[PDB]
């Protein structure tokens, strides 16, 4: 199918591997555990560190909407808009809350 | 009545992702006219950029690539033979996609796929057995990062010198930059660093962890469940990207505006409409807030293809930008807000430095705002009038836009590519040998 | 008029108080006893305040 023919074609002229780079130096090779993940990086030194949280009281959105929610729910721990969202929030399927509390950054681990 | 069969048709826009289009033979006609350039005077410059590694000549006002710092590679079982890929090459059919720096970071992880970017730069800019290069560097990099980043550039390709500096400064020094407050929204992160005399203070520079990156990511989580329910149409962080750019803006008045942004009066010039692509074969509806946060003000039935196949944006129009300003109250990331910190730096911070003369003021008459992360809408605005009740009242405060966002900090490296100040600063291959890739000169536009 | 941005003692008594607004801040050197009224009406950091500097 030339459709195809021309994606191997395609694929033929965007393909780096069939490319020698001579510019390479075809001797040197690299460490193959030097794909660190950061938090080993930060390990093997034990600049990088560089913020800090807050003082000011933070404003109260629901997890729903994102409006402003004046209600904490007890039970599953979303904030709420109105009586419409909580009603939705308590009926939400399993794993669902927690699933609106990873959005906040806030889920139960 | 039905007010909802006054309204017009829906004006709908279709998804856009990241996507192959064009092709990019070597620019072997760089390399002619950067023999011919005079002495000393050549240089690459590689911003090396998370979004997109931006390359070119530094005797040229443009970079000739910029390439998402991503490759692809596989063994075709039909062809029976390895493919390789780096950039919009790799459509970004198997997508077999790995990215050089580690997710949300600005940090480069995966060597690999760093030399395998590289190597298409350098092919791309034609290079063919060298010059010296000019590398743009995170704001505080890791020394095992600078170190693996010379490695690969002195001994896999020989290169004769390197230099590397940080983007938000590049960008300031292009743009007439003399002392001020540099604030950068890049991919990765967003910082603020005072910069005084052209020189940065970078031991009074922070570091808010949000970025354009994070925007997509939160944008794909907010509508991931705001159709928990199901959509059919395949969610991806490439998408929302493309929807953060186009469609959300700052406000001006978050909880004002926010507050009455679902009210149906209106709703249908608030609303945005983005449509997926799709194959064809006393109570109700009308005073629900959750089918005008889903579905706006028309009605919905799940018969239409096409109506199932669309997103409607809403309060994530404002609700994704306003991330910056109040990180935890939205996005739970316990790091102040944007104007919080820029106003501790300028509140607390500079007044407290020896020898500093006068702070703020002297730095409080150019904020600078850079990296394309701040080309929302009201960003400028919304900094200046943050910033202004923070500040003695009459306080000369301006904010200024960088005149490009995004190539501005490529252009401010190349120019200072080859200058005095910059060969002063270069580290020759034998200093590498001498000194290892961790060793680093310093200089204004650098890190300690 | 502001939101009470500092209430620092500068005497042995004077004050200075911080005021907020939307367009900026002003910090002002207090008389002891119009502090003594200030401290009369329940002021703290945070509160919007009113005064007559004159009065
Ligand atoms: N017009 C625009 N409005 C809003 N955001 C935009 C616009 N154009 C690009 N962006 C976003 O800006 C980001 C690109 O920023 P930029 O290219 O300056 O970063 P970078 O140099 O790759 O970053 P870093 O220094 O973190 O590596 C992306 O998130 C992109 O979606
Ligand atoms: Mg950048």
């Amino acid at each position: 199918q030339s459709a195809q023919a021309a994606h191997q074609a395609l694929v033929e002229q965007l393909d780096l591997h069939s490319i020698h780079k001579t510019f390479r130096n075809p001797n040197w090779r690299p460490n193959q555990r030097r794909n660190k993940t950061i938090k080993a990086i930060l390990g093997e030194s034990q600049t990088n560190i560089e913020s800090a949280p807050s003082l000011a009281p933070m404003k109260h959105y629901c997890d729903v909407t994102g409006l402003p929610a004046p209600y904490l729910d007890p039970k599953t721990r979303l904030r709420y808009h109105n009586k419409e969202i909580f009603a939705m929030i308590r009926n939400l399927p399993q794993g669902m809350g927690e699933q609106f509390l990873e959005a906040r950054g806030a889920h139960t681990v | 009545d039905e007010p909802w069969k006054r309204l017009p048709p829906p004006t709908v826009y279709p998804v856009k992702e990241a996507r192959f289009e064009k092709y990019i033979p070597p620019q072997l006609d760089g390399r002619e006219r950067a023999l011919a350039q005079p002495p000393g005077q050549v240089a690459i410059v590689i911003d090396n950029g998370s979004h997109s590694v931006r390359a070119g000549w530094n005797f040229e006002d443009k970079p000739r690539l910029a390439i998402p710092p991503i490759m692809s590679k596989y063994r075709d079982r039909k062809m029976g033979k390895t493919f390789s890929f780096a950039g919009s090459d790799c459509y970004a059919a198997r997508s077999h996609i790995r990215n050089a720096f580690e997710a949300g970071t600005g940090i480069v992880s995966n060597w690999d796929v760093m030399e395998h970017v590289l190597d298409y730069v350098f092919v791309k800019l034609g290079m063919n057995e060298d010059m010296p290069i000019v590398m743009t560097e995170a704001v505080a990099n890791l020394p095992y990062s600078r170190k693996s980043m010379s490695e690969i550039i002195f001994e896999c390709y020989g290169a004769p010198s390197l230099v590397y500096g940080i983007d938000s400064l590049f960008s300031f020094r292009h743009n007439q930059g003399q002392t001020g407050l540099v604030v950068s929204s890049s991919y990765s992160a967003t910082h603020v660093i005072p910069v005084y005399n052209r020189k940065a203070l970078l031991s009074q520079a922070i570091r808010l962890n949000w970025g354009g990156w994070h925007m997509a990511e939160y944008m794909l989580k907010l509508l991931k469940l705001k159709y928990y329910t199901g959509f059919p149409g395949k969610l991806n962080s490439s998408q929302t990207e493309h929807m953060v750019r186009d469609f959300c803006y700052v406000s001006l008045d978050y909880d004002r505006e926010l507050a009455g942004y679902l009210d149906w009066t209106g709703l249908e010039d608030r609303e945005r409409i983005v449509q997926y692509p799709y194959t064809e074969e006393q109570r109700d509806w009308s005073k629900s807030l959750l089918h005008a946060f889903r579905y706006g003000p028309r009605p919905f039935d799940p018969s239409s293809q096409a109506e199932t196949h669309r997103v409607h944006l809403n309060v994530e129009r404002i609700r994704v930008p306003e991330v910056l300003f109040q990180p935890a109250a939205i996005a739970g990331v316990d790091q102040a807000g944007l104007v919080e910190i820029a106003g501790d730096i300028l509140c607390q911070r500079l007044p407290s430095l020896p020898g500093i003369q006068d702070a703020p003021d002297a730095f409080l008459r150019d904020v600078f705002l850079t990296g394309g992360n701040t080309l929302f809408q009201n960003f400028d605005e919304r900094l200046r009038q943050g910033l202004m009740a923070l500040l003695p009242v009459g306080a000369p405060l301006r904010v200024r836009r960088a005149q490009d966002a995004i190539l501005d900090a490529w252009r401010g490296a190349a120019g200072w590519a080859c200058t005095e100040e910059a060969k002063a600063a270069w580290i020759t291959r034998e200093e590498y040998l001498e000194k290892g890739g961790e060793y680093i000169k310093e200089h204004d536009l650098g890190n300690a | 008029e502001g939101e009470v941005t500092e209430m620092t003692p500068e005497e042995a008594s004077t004050l200075l108080i911080g005021l907020k607004s939307a367009r900026g801040q002003k910090k002002l050197r207090l008389d002891p006893s119009i502090y003594e009224a200030i401290q009369k009406e329940r002021v703290q950091v945070g509160d919007v305040i009113y005064i007559e500097t004159n009065t």
